[PDB]
């Protein structure tokens, strides 16, 4: 005589609540971030050829500060100052030091 | 969403499917069963992942540009320096706020659509064989085994076959 | 380190597979654009109305 | 809008219903009579109060940036000054447009859903029981004195309890 | 799209309807015909014209601005002045893009919701003198020449005129 048919969707016990134009919090069953908010703290050597600087910075190793001369024809992609890079050589000052290290 | 049928007139929705997004559940005379309905899961599916392509797309990709971080106080250059990278950082954060929420409110309706189009779809497949319950179940006046529920699942019921049994019962037995 | 990525901040390299990343507005690489939220939840299913 | 009750279908609206959003209008055997239903009402409300909240949300809040007014000539910094600020204001000038047109769109064919919504809820409470006129209004096959209007509108009209009636009525009488 | 007439329950268009964007077809006694709704038909291009005047609206229109090519390296100044118009670029080519996918979706759903729009409507001229054949068309179940067709089409169809025949034969004949 009779038979019934329900249609429906599915559901999941815990859901992830989302934001959209009209609602601030609203739940539903997956979301994915979009937003990258860690690092591992270690800088990669590929695929950039990333040149350590040492204690050196851009310009003592231009100019040539007797311990900087390690750096001598090298070449980057990225070169990483450190801090506490410091010179060790005759006192010196650059103007425009910002374009020149640029 | 726009439509009605999820979190709408379909009161809620089964923890148990896990085979399909959409889906099917009867109980004719040889018991109760449930199904997935795989080609209205997959329009879903395949309308959400387009939209996570677009989005999560191909990185911005800059190499030398400008200094952010200061250590000296200088005025005039370093003012502009840094108003330039704060006004676009304050852009940024508006476009990727807007852009998630627009996303998000059209995956909840369009998923919503889907339901109610399957709804519809298996509405007029029963033709006047049946009768809205309004919750999102058809009551099938005729009897209806299992090889009768699989035909409306898989969308080869044919109503004449057993119209004037439905009308029947339908108006007044 | 000896690692592998094409995003690399003061703080270290960062994965680029999402399009946003709040580490450091200072980037080289194919980078996520930097943005001041620390998340962005993208709903990548429908809505949730458990039993 | 996307729906075809507002402005569509429903030919136009009632100036006098001051209690509510969305409404019904009866007339029995009793007389006639109005009602808001303070359910959808709210949930256009809801929907439209939200997106207000998101809009005029949190502020700039800007403190020392750079001029923007300027007495001397100066050329290449004051040039670059300016159309830091100029294509400032341009992307924001077209994100509020933008913003706005958009919401506008939505807020009217969301509520053209919860017009459309309340009218198919209403059409599933009354089943065999009634026929729609096709202009919003259904015509209701059996006698329906003020307590029958007042369990559709409250939700909990029972159609079996008049359908044979409606049946008869409605089938060449 | 959101609605499911178009590349949906209407298995395809009318490559040969060249009068019009949404029309009618019917079969009755006389033979076959074919006629182009103008009235749906201008409500989708009246809404997508106006979309279009929105978009390519009025120019940007700058004049003396800063420098965009250089012969010569110079350092900060010159970073600056080129990470300004390449975040600039990069901003608008991200609006650009972002606008062209929004209104496209929007302009399928709308067009696809004028469609559904001219079912429902003709579906509720009809009456229970039809039913719905499930692909778009209705099946009218009474004698139907070029006028009674014409009258649908027009919107002036009395469904009364034809009840009791379109009764008889729906019902067991
Ligand atoms: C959630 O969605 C993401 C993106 O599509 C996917 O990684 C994951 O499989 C989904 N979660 C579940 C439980 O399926
Ligand atoms: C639909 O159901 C009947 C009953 O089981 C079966 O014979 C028919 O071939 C099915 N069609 C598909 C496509 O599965
Ligand atoms: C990254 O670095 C800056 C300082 O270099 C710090 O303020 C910020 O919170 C750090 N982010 C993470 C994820 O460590
Ligand atoms: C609905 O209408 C009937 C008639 O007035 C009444 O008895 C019933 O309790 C009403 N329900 C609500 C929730 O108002
Ligand atoms: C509708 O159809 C009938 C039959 O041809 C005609 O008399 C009637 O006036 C038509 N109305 C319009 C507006 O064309």
């Amino acid at each position: 005589s009779t038979a019934t048919l329900c249609l429906g969707h599915h559901a999941v016990p815990n859901g992830t609540l989302v934001k959209t134009i009209t609602d601030d919090q609203i739940e539903v069953t997956n979301a994915t971030e979009l937003v990258q908010s860690s690092s591992t703290g270690k800088i990669c050597n590929n695929p950039h050829r990333i040149l350590d600087g040492i204690d050196c910075t851009l310009i003592d190793a231009l100019l040539g500060d007797p311990h900087c001369d390690v750096f001598q024809n090298e070449t980057w992609d990225l070169f990483v100052e450190r801090s506490k890079a410091f010179s060790n050589c005759y006192p010196y000052d650059v103007p425009d030091y910002a374009s020149l290290r640029s | 969403g726009l439509f009605g049928a999820i979190a709408g007139f379909i009161e809620n929705g089964w923890e148990g499917m896990i085979d399909g997004w959409y889906g099917f559940r009867h109980q004719n005379s040889e018991g109760t069963g449930q199904a997935a309905d795989l080609k209205s899961t997959q329009a879903a599916i395949d309308q959400i992942n387009g939209k996570l392509n677009r989005v999560i797309e191909k990185t911005n990709e800059k190499f030398h540009q400008i200094e952010k971080e200061f250590s000296e106080v200088e005025g005039r250059i370093q003012d502009l320096e840094k108003y330039v990278e704060d006004t676009k950082i304050d852009l940024w954060s508006y476009n990727a706020e807007l852009l998630v929420a627009l996303e998000n409110q059209h995956t909840i309706d369009l998923t919503d659509s889907e339901m109610n189009k399957l709804f519809e779809k298996t509405r007029r497949q029963l033709r006047e064989n049946a009768e809205e319950m309004g919750n999102g179940c058809f009551k099938i006046y005729h009897k209806c085994d299992n090889a009768c529920i699989e035909s409306i699942r898989n969308g080869t019921y044919d109503h004449d076959v057993y119209r004037d049994e439905a009308l029947n019962n339908r108006f007044q037995i | 380190d000896t690692c592998i990525s094409e995003c690399i901040t003061p703080n270290g390299s960062i994965p680029n597979d999402k399009p946003f990343q709040n580490v450091n507005k200072i980037t080289y690489g194919a980078c996520p654009k930097y943005v001041k939220q620390n998340t962005l939840k993208l709903a990548t299913g429908m809505r949730n109305v458990p039993e």
